[PDB]
């Protein structure tokens, strides 16, 4: 979130390079097929 | 005189190599290059915040 808003906090992929503490982990998205894409935001559109 | 602005579009079969024209045009004329893709969008705000 944009960190203006009540209670954000970083977006999952700094959570990972936090995690793994290396820039070049082997990120795997599982699961791609089925994404929700509705009206409140399409995640898609994010993926590219 | 002075530098001037125009509007322009361009089709074709899908990798036809269009893009790759942009960008050439954009360090032929020195302009900045900025790609902007809009596919599939109705949120109006992200043309205007
Ligand atoms: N005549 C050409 N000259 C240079 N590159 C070309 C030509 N035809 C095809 N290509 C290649 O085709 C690819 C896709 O071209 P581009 O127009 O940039 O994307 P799209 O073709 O999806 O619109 C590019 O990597 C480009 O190098």
């Amino acid at each position: 979130h944009r960190r203006t808003y009540v209670g954000a906090m970083p977006g999952k992929i700094i959570q990972c390079l936090k995690k793994t503490k290396t820039e070049n982990p082997l990120i795997l998205i599982d699961e791609v097929d089925k994404i929700g894409r509705g009206y409140q935001g399409d995640p898609s559109s994010a993926l590219l | 005189g002075s530098t001037q602005g125009k509007i322009l579009c361009f089709y074709g079969p899908p990798g036809v190599g269009k893009t790759s024209i942009a960008r050439s045009i954009a360090r032929a004329l020195n302009r900045e290059y900025f790609r902007f893709s809009v596919g599939g969008m109705t949120d109006v705000a992200e043309i205007k915040g």
